[PDB]
């Protein structure tokens, strides 16, 4: 069993670093993909990027230059930073593995396939507010 | 943001989402109690992950034209949670967001 | 001709075919044929293309279409082009804005492209009801003439034959029109013969009959609709609609198995006019994509494939998956100047041909590469 | 028979506007718009007519 517990600030002030820590148990993070999803109270979740070794790790395009994702392998932990912080960015945010799996709909040598992610191991998340 | 929905206990729901496929999809489905994280109910489609019944199901990807779709049958009390959404198509930029989902109510408490 | 809706080969401009045609063996004669001065091939040229023409006559042609179009990918994918562009309707003081989808092929950048053939010529587009499925044509000798065929089975392109005999006429020839590979033509009876005019030169060409076909599986995966739009006063232009499910690349499959074994036996007979050197093969060397690609019409569509999969090899002492390209702009027989457009059409192509022959070319080891646009090779 | 297969000059019935202003000290130096390949475009040329 993978159990993911966060912490944070709790309360960030507008135009400052939010950086929120991903402590993995149960696993090791250097095996499995981690994302990071965000759900503002009353609004379905958004999906932030996804982090992984080898360089996979990928952004939402409208947080691509705002967010930084990364794996402490020393420490065991996923560390989310977002810059710029604003009033919109007030969310309960959420640490989950990820596993990915493939959809193929042609010809795999013509690469008519694609990769695609779901979200099985979700931890209890943490409530963050902009000032 | 959610669509509204209600059964009595034992019906079957039908939960829709989304816009109509363009191309062949992988459609994931999660749900969420109120005050917990969400967690899946379905991916690719129609496979569950181990720890979800039979009543959970779900319309093929194999089809264009149409919207995703949840059935649960033999709703309960411990089915009372949003359903929500995430669509992938071949035709369509990847969906860095999850569609308004649905509430499902379940009645005669 | 002796032959027998709208086929474009039917245009009943000659006769219909004797129901039990007949041969005369001559015993004890010996004549000498020469395939490479044969006026026949001249002649069935000329018809060919005559009938090609006159079948495209009475139709639409789509020169109001020469209009500035207005193209994007917006809703195609995540080599297919959303035009959008103003039309005449059949009022002369109204216009309207319509869309349609092209291939990258047929359109040329220049409010950004136009159709690649409107600064050279117009473009005609197919009669509609006007299928290209070949039909056998049968050629028929006037009073005071006679045909005559060789029977021998080792016959390569010239020399005496010992086994002569006299026919009406011959058999139907279907007008397969293919660039690299032939398609569905008469298989040889006991091995692979390689006819050329002069096997030794580097400038001719080499025509190889094989004993055995090699089937070769099309497709066209993709579901497009068709959508109906009017031009003028019954002119109607047949326009590619949208595309229902995935965007899919088009292929022929050739098996591995089969592919290999033919080359071996392709390579041994070239052995015996060779010395024994090494042989390699290779892709076309260049030209642009009617010659560089095998084309082919396949249930109306044109098709074009790269080949590069099939000769790419060296010979010493699983199924093949050929990816293509489809146009609709046309400009069959070199002829500069005459394009035609091939409407959509509706629903997902699937067709099997039979690979009976190859055309080859050698460079100035020795080698050799697929090509010969010149139609009057295959006939 | 040797003419039919050629150009016809009819899209040059056009209003002209001719001058001889860098002509002579006969010939007339006219301008008019004509079509292009691009049915929805036009452009001014220039062409000396005889009178
Ligand atoms: C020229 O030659 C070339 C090359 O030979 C030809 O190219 C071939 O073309 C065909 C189609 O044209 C392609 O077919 C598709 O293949 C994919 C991939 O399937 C493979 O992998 C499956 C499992 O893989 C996953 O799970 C394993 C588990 O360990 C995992 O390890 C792996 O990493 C991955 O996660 C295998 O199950 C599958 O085998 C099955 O299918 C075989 C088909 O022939 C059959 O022979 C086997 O016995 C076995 O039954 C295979 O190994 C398929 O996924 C795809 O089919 C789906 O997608 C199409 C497109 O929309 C759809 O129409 C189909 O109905 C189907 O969709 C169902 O499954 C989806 C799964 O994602 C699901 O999302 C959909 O909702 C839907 O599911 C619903 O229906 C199913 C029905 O059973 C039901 O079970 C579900 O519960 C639900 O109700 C096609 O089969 C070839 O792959 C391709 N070859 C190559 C190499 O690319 C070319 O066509 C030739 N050209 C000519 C002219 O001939
Ligand atoms: C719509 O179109 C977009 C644009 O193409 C497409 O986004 C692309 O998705 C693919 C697949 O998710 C991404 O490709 C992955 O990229 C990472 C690394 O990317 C770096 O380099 C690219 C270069 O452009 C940069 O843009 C990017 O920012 C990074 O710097 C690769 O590491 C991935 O390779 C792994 O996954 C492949 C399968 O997808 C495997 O084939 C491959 O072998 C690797 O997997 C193996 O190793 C893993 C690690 O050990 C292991 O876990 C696996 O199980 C396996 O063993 C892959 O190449 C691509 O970068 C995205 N591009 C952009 C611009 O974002 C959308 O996905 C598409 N959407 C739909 C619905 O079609
Ligand atoms: C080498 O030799 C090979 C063998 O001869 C050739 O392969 C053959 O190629 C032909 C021509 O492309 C293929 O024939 C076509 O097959 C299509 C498939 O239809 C299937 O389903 C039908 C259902 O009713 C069934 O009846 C068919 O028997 C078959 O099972 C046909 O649809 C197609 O029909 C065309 O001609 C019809 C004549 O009346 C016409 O009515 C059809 O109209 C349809 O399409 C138009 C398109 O606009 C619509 O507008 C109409 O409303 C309607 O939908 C259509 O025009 C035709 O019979 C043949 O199947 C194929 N054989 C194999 C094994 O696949 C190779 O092509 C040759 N090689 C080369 C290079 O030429
Ligand atoms: C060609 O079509 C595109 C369609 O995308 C036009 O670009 C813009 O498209 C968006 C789509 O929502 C409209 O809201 C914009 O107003 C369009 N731009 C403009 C300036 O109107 C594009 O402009 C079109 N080009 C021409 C020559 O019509
Ligand atoms: C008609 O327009 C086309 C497209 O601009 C011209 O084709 C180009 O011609 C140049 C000549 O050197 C080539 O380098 C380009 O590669 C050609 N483009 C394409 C897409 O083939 C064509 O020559 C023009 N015709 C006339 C009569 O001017
Ligand atoms: C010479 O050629 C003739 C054909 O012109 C051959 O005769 C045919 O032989 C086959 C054998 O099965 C018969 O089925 C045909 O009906 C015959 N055709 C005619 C027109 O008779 C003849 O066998 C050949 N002889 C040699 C020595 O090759
Ligand atoms: C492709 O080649 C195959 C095999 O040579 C042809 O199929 C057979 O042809 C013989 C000729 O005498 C017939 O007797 C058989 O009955 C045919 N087989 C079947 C299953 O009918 C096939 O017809 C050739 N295809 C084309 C397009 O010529
Ligand atoms: C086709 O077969 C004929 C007959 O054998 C070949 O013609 C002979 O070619 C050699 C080449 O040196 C000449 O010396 C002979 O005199 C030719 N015979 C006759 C009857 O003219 C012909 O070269 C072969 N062609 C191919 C491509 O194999
Ligand atoms: C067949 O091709 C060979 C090779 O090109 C021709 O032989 C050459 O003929 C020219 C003519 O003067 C000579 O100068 C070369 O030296 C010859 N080369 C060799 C290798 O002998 C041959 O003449 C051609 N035959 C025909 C009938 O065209
Ligand atoms: C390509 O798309 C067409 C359009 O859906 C499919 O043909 C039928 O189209 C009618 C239009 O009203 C639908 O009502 C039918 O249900 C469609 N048929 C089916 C089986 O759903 C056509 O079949 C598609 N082609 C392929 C190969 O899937
Ligand atoms: C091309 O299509 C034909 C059928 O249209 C394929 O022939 C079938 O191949 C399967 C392979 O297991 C056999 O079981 C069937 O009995 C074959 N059918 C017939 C009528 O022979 C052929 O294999 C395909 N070719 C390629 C290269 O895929
Ligand atoms: C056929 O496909 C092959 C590849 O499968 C093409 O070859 C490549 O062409 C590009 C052009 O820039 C080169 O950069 C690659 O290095 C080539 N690949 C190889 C393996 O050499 C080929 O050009 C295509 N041919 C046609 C006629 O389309
Ligand atoms: C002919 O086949 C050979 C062997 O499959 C191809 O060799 C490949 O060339 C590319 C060039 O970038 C290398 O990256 C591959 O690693 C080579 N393959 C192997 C197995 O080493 C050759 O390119 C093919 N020719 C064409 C035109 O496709
Ligand atoms: C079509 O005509 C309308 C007329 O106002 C014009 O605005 C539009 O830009 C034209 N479309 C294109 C693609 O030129
Ligand atoms: C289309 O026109 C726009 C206008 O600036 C230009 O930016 C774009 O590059 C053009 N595309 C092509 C294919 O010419
Ligand atoms: C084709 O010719 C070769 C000559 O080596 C022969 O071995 C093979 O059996 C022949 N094929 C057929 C179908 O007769
Ligand atoms: C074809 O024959 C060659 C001979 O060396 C061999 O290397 C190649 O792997 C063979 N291909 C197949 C499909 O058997
Ligand atoms: C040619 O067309 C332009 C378009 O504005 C017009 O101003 C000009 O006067 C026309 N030329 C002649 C000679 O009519």
């Amino acid at each position: 069993q993978v159990h993911l517990q966060e912490s944070g600030p709790g309360l960030v002030k507008p135009s400052e670093t939010l950086s929120l820590t991903c402590n993995v148990s149960g696993t090791l993070v250097r095996d499995n993909y981690w994302s990071w999803i965000r759900q503002p109270l009353g609004k379905q979740p958004e999906w932030i990027g996804y982090v992984h070794d080898s360089g996979d790790t990928n952004y939402n395009p409208s947080l691509k230059s705002r967010v930084h994702l990364s794996l402490d392998k020393s420490k065991n932990l996923v560390s989310l930073r977002l810059t710029g912080v604003t009033a919109a960015d007030s969310a309960i945010y959420y640490c989950a593995t990820t596993k990915h799996g493939r959809r193929i709909y042609g010809v795999v040598a013509f690469k008519e396939w694609f990769t695609y992610f779901y979200m099985d191991v979700w931890g209890k998340g943490t409530s963050v507010t902009v000032s | 943001a959610p669509t509204f929905v209600s059964v009595a206990p034992g019906q079957t729901a039908r939960i829709t989402c989304g816009e109509e496929s363009l191309g062949s999809r992988s459609v994931i489905w999660y749900q969420q109690r109120p005050g917990q994280a969400p967690s899946l109910i379905i991916y690719n489609n129609n496979d569950r992950p181990s720890g979800i019944p039979d009543r959970f199901s779900g319309s093929p990807g194999s089809t264009f034209g149409t919207t995703a779709t949840l059935t649960i049958t033999s709703v309960e009390a411990g089915d009372e949670a949003d359903y929500y959404c995430h669509i992938w198509d071949s035709r369509r930029p990847t969906n860095w967001v999850f569609g308004e989902g649905t509430t499902l109510i379940v009645l005669s408490q | 001709c002796a032959s027998d809706k709208r086929n474009v080969w039917a245009t009943h401009a000659c006769v219909p075919t004797d129901p039990n045609p007949q041969e005369i063996v001559l015993e004890n004669v010996t004549e000498n044929f020469n395939m490479w001065k044969n006026n026949m091939v001249e002649q069935m040229h000329t018809d060919i293309i005559s009938l090609w023409d006159q079948s495209l006559k009475p139709c639409v042609k789509l020169t109001p279409l020469c209009v500035t179009l207005n193209c994007t990918n917006v809703n195609v994918t995540n080599e297919i082009k959303n035009c959008s562009f103003n039309i005449t309707t059949e009022l002369r003081d109204k216009k309207k804005k319509v869309y349609a989808l092209f291939y990258r092929l047929d359109v040329v950048p220049i409010s950004n492209y136009r159709l690649i053939n409107c600064n050279t010529s117009a473009i005609t587009q197919a009669c509609p009801k006007v299928s290209f499925e070949p039909i056998p044509i049968h050629y028929c000798a006037p009073a005071g003439f006679a045909i005559l065929k060789c029977n021998d089975k080792k016959f390569n392109g010239t020399g005496p034959c010992k086994n002569v005999s006299t026919v009406q006429c011959t058999h139907g020839i279907k007008p397969v029109v293919s660039t690299q590979l032939l398609l569905n033509g008469s298989l040889a009876e006991e091995e692979i013969i390689i006819r050329s005019e002069n096997i030794t030169n580097n400038a001719k060409t080499i025509i190889v009959q094989l004993n055995e076909s090699v089937e070769i599986n099309c497709t066209r995966p993709n579901n497009n609709t068709r959508k109906s739009i009017r031009i003028g006063p019954g002119q109607w232009f047949y326009a590619t609609g949208d595309i229902i499910g995935d965007i899919r690349q088009a292929h022929c499959n050739i098996s591995g198995t089969k592919w290999n074994k033919t080359l071996q036996q392709v390579v041994k007979k070239l052995r015996e006019h060779f010395n024994n050197k090494t042989i390699i093969f290779n892709p076309s060397s260049g030209g642009d994509l009617e010659i560089t690609t095998h084309s082919f019409n396949c249930g109306g569509e044109f098709f074009y494939c790269n080949t590069s999969g099939l000769f790419n090899s060296t010979w010493i002492g699983d199924t093949i998956t050929l990816p293509c390209r489809i146009k609709q702009i046309i400009n069959m027989w070199q002829r500069v100047g005459q394009p035609m457009y091939a409407p959509p059409i509706q629903g997902k192509i699937r067709c099997v041909s039979n690979i009976t022959g190859l055309l080859l070319t050698r460079d100035g080891t020795e080698t050799f590469r697929p090509g010969g646009g010149d139609m009057r090779d295959n006939w």
